[PDB]
């Protein structure tokens, strides 16, 4: 067994293993206690496993939110750093409400952030929203695009239906069988 | 208001660095009066204020050519930021 | 042959270049000296070009 | 160890065909199963030779040979539903070879695919290929523009479309390319910013006159 | 056995290996504990390994974000630093959300930076976006430029479809077989 | 240690052809397999002589040889789909060689390639070489401008094209250069910003552009 | 074996070797702990190796970025230094994003620094870019000059298509064989 | 040790020619491979006398000799596609040499090159040398200006060119100079800005430049 | 064996040796640990080596940059010092990006320094550039001058094509053979 990644954590190792098992190579997760997890593949599967590490940019970076650049435990709290912290928790709450619909597996929402719209004399502009979704297969996915547009429409001050964009897609094929040990 | 928040920090950072040099030279020789006399004491309280005043005007006679140009530059910079 | 290449002229320095092909001096008023013109021009029939440019620009002339 | 046992537990997604040049062809059905079966032969747990084929990659392979040895040929697609007897959809109203030349073309295509037994050549029509693209583009109620010319047609869809007409145009185009291919009829989904979805009129003295399709679009003040 | 790079990082050594294995040479990844990783090659392919180090500019350097130049732990914070540490989080959150589409393997998004619009008396300029992507092969990659452009259009204040440019491509041919040891 | 086992595990991507000058030729098909097979012969694990041929670098070598001994020739490509018998796509309406000089050319081209048994010189029409380049360019809805002249044509694509159009132009140019080559018909894509976005203008015979309420621009035709 | 460079760096020693092996002389890299590497050549190759040191100006200098002249670790920073650190972080990010296109091995992007716009009442000027690229050979690199121009165009505020200059070129011939020791 | 083994592993990128003056010429192909075989002969690991030859250096070496012993000669290039029989391209419409004088020129050029056997002199036409340069310059859509004069033509490519018409002209001039030589026809890629940058002028036979709304200037007739 | 220089740097000692080997005299480099290097020549080659030291002005001085006259250790920074430290970093990044062209061995760029415009009431002047280059021989160095001008034109705000001057040349004949010891 040739190691290729080590020092990972729990959420990263379950994504590198799930990526490699889709392409007929098997990995082994090893808990090193305090140092972190580790992933080992076989020697015929080592040249192919480095190619999918390079392709999929594994291990995954942590997902960034806008409320991390303006932490709550700072000294100064500017109004730009207060409206940027309010709008980030709104798009984190609308995504968790989008996952509770009937047949939705994942979703991501983006609110149009406004920065200099308040401090000038000019009034702030309208609000623009955008959302992705991954649906379970077997559902007529062309018709559920008019329920996300209805749920997202009057959850804000004033948006139009031309300013909301929903891009959704059915999930991939299920992977249920084992990869297979390399015999020689 | 970037020039407003830059000239306010530059004004207070220039206060800390212009008022810190004769204050530390007012207490280096003030400590070299009290620590020196631990043997053959003869201590009088009003004695080191004359040497501290000579030590202040001595280092002001050195830094008089530098204290002027650090104010001449910030003075020409703060009016150019206001007019143009 | 001949011609004038105007690059953001002011309808007085443009019409004085035509004052040689037209054999008379040209007098342009003050309000008609505010409009501007640019482009390569060629002077081989200036009486027909003055009549066509005064209608595309909006102008009146009198000799 | 045979080849159909070295693959996964589900022995129904891969079909092993014995070749004629002493080889063995594995017939996957998409790009994920192609890399699933190529990893087996790449790590090398098989002593004979074996190749993995497809329906797309075996259709761009025998078109490269065909525009060198049979140029100026009109055809649509090669269908591999039964992989031992493929169907060659040839065009009818754009070729002039006789019955004797079609047996030579059906033999030189049989020699390119050693896993096949006999290639069937069917002369499909040429006006039903565009009729099935226009009736299906009118059924989803999409604003289109047909551009008929010699040796192919072209449907263009422009404008500031919404998300339903984008998902419906993508869903119909990918279901039409799988049947006919992009050799005769081509689609031109593009997003500009005008509230008129492609069409444009000019107004003078009697009403509106419909303008010809050109490259320039008028941006929308709205 | 001759070393050419030592003291490398974990994700750096997996890139130098994945570059060398593409050109039919085999490398060896050796750990050293606190001193980092190290990479050795064989003797008859040392000149080619030096040439492909020089050509591809290996070892890689870490990726640059705009929020590393204006750190959050500073004592002072101008409105240019707050306005650029906020554009630099939507710039790398749209990139994280572009990776969850059907077919995308990697993506990169750039936004135009406008800072001095709110300082002086000019109105703010329009926003310009640009994106790159790498799609899984077997996809109709000409019909996928209107879904990235639709998703990117109303995630900001007011952009047009003439200010978004998507340049995307399919991935390279897969590297699965082993390089092969040099016999001598 | 035969040469077909010193390459990779997949014995399908290469094809070893025996030569006439006692040398083995490995025929790759792109540059990645060319550097994969040239690393083997360069590190020295093969005793006899061997070379790595390619589709392109053999097509640019007998075109260096061709314009010294046979200048003023009109040809398109050399096709290597079957490497033991290449096809030489010659022109028809632009050269007047007889049947004996085409046999002399078919023997002097065979003597340059020691892996080829014979060279199949085929003459081809010159109208369909430009008709296939225009009928494929009208299909992709691209603006163009044909410039016919003596001994080659030239298509010029101008304007402010968007991202769909600059990807449909590149896939067609790349799919046409593979078949015909850049000897007769030349493409030229240049893109520039549009002067009239928010401007008002008059088109037709007497055309002009209004750059301001008080500014006229008269473009020269 | 006479020495000619010592006290070098790991990045510098991999470039002196790649220059010397191109001109049919063989060098040896020798580690010396924390005192860096050292490079020794043979006896008859000493007269030529000093000539290519003088010609190619070896050892290389560290590559200079504009953000190194204005460190963020200072206490108070001028707006002339914050805008100069912002443009130097954009200039490195576009360069690291150009290497991810199809066929680009290396790239370098320059940008106009309009640094005296906010000091007087004149409006700010348009921005200019200039890029270089090295492409893998075998590619018709005449049509690749419009993809880089379209990618760089609406990645900024308002550029024109004649304010961008792209000078790109194919790579050199590969060096895969060993130099060879001189007989004595 | 033989010279064929003293070079690199690839025994095809060089070529060893046994000379006539008891020497041994190595024929490289460019300047990167010239210094690879000049380092071998200069560091001293060979016993007999040897030389490294090129095509550009050997074309510039026996053109100095034709500026002394045969002045006012009209020729193009010396081709070394096979190094034992070079082909000398002489001008047909600008020479006055008979059959005997071409033989004594071949016998005097054979003694300069000891590796050759018999120099073959062929007479190239003169109108085709400028016709292939103009028909190649028109295909790339480049603006130009032809200046015919006695004993050579001149193509002038000026103006404010963009980035694609530089790359499309540098690949044509390098492909034309390699096969025809820079002796007869020469190109001038002079990239410069607009003369009279933002100045309105009145061109043609009585010209002036308007430096300002109230300033005239009368140089050469613009 | 009479010594003529001692206490030299490594980079200076390689240039004194590369000058003496051009003129058929053989020198020796002696390492002395902390005290530097030393160049010793033979006995009959002393009256000529002392002539070429005076002629070529050896040992060479370190190359001067403008960013050394205005160090960052100053507590205050005038706008002339900041604009000169900015121009002195673009002046080195442009010449490090000219050596990565095709055929360039070395280069040298000069920018015109305009300092008083950003503080007086006067409008700024145009900006001028001037470059030198050393090319590998066999190059069409008249056609290779029209892309250095194209590369340097729009890396700044507004230059003209006659405000750029490029003076480039080809490299000298190679020195490959050994000098030869003085026999008597």
């Amino acid at each position: 067994d040739k190691d290729l990644l080590k020092g990972l954590d729990q959420e990263q190792a379950n994504e590198v293993i799930a990526v490699l098992q889709m392409h007929n190579i098997e990995a082994n997760k090893i808990d090193s206690g305090k140092l972190g997890y580790s992933i080992t593949v076989a020697e015929p599967d080592f040249t192919a496993a480095v190619y999918w590490i390079k392709t999929y940019q594994l291990p995954p970076r942590p997902r960034v939110e806008i409320a991390q650049m303006f932490p709550a435990d700072s000294l100064v709290s500017s109004p730009r750093a207060e409206k940027a912290r309010l709008y980030s928790a709104i798009e984190q709450r609308l995504e968790q409400s989008l996952q509770t619909m009937e047949g939705v597996l994942s979703a991501r929402v983006h609110i149009s952030y406004d920065i200099d719209a308040g401090e000038n004399g000019r009034p702030p502009k309208p609000v623009h929203l955008s959302a992705l979704a991954v649906y379970e297969r077997g559902s007529p996915l062309a018709h559920q695009i008019s329920d996300i547009k209805r749920f997202l429409k009057n959850s804000f001050a004033d948006v139009d239906y031309d300013n909301i964009s929903v891009v959704l897609s059915e999930r991939s094929d299920a992977q249920l069988q084992a990869p297979g040990t390399p015999v020689k | 208001m970037d020039d407003l928040v830059f000239a306010g920090n530059k004004a207070l950072y220039l206060v800390l660095i212009l008022s810190g040099w004769p204050t530390i030279v007012a207490t280096i020789i003030g400590l070299l009066v009290g620590l020196f006399q631990t043997v053959t004491q003869l201590q009088e309280q009003t004695l080191p204020f004359g040497i501290k005043l000579l030590g202040v005007c001595l280092c002001l006679f050195l830094l008089s050519g530098w204290y002027g140009e650090v104010l001449l530059s910030y003075g020409r910079q703060v009016i150019f930021l206001a007019l143009a | 042959g001949s011609g004038f290449v105007a690059k953001d002229d002011s309808l007085r320095t443009f019409f004085d270049a035509m004052a040689l092909q037209l054999k008379e001096p040209v007098i342009v008023s003050k309000m008609a000296a505010r409009k501007k013109i640019t482009g390569n021009f060629e002077f081989h029939d200036p009486n027909a070009l003055l009549e066509k440019l005064s209608l595309q620009l909006g102008l009146i002339w009198y000799f | 160890a045979e080849l159909d046992s070295l693959l996964g537990q589900e022995k129904e997604r891969f079909q092993v065909l014995p070749g004629r040049d002493k080889m063995l062809y594995v017939a996957a059905q998409n790009e994920r199963d192609t890399l699933w079966a190529r990893q087996v032969l790449a790590r090398g747990d098989y002593d004979k030779n074996a190749r993995v084929i497809n329906e797309n990659e075996e259709n761009k392979r025998i078109s490269i040979w065909l525009d060198t040895y049979y140029p100026q040929l009109a055809y649509y697609r090669i269908h591999f539903d039964e992989p031992r007897k493929p169907v060659f959809w040839l065009s009818r109203q754009r070729n002039t070879m006789s019955k004797k030349e079609l047996e030579v073309l059906s033999q030189k295509l049989r020699a390119l695919m050693p896993y096949a037994d006999s290639v069937n050549i069917t002369l499909m029509d040429d006006v039903t290929a565009a009729g099935q693209a226009e009736a299906g583009l009118k059924q989803q109620a999409l604003p289109y523009s047909r551009r008929n010319h010699k040796g192919g047609v072209t449907f263009v869809i422009q404008g500031a479309l919404d998300d339903v007409e984008i998902l419906r145009a993508r869903q119909f185009v990918d279901s039409y390319y799988r049947t006919w291919g992009g050799r005769y009829v081509q689609f031109a989904i593009e997003l500009k910013d005008d509230w008129l979805k492609g069409r444009s009129f000019q107004y003078g003295a009697e009403g509106y006159i419909k303008m010809s399709p050109g490259h320039w679009y008028f941006p929308s003040p709205l």
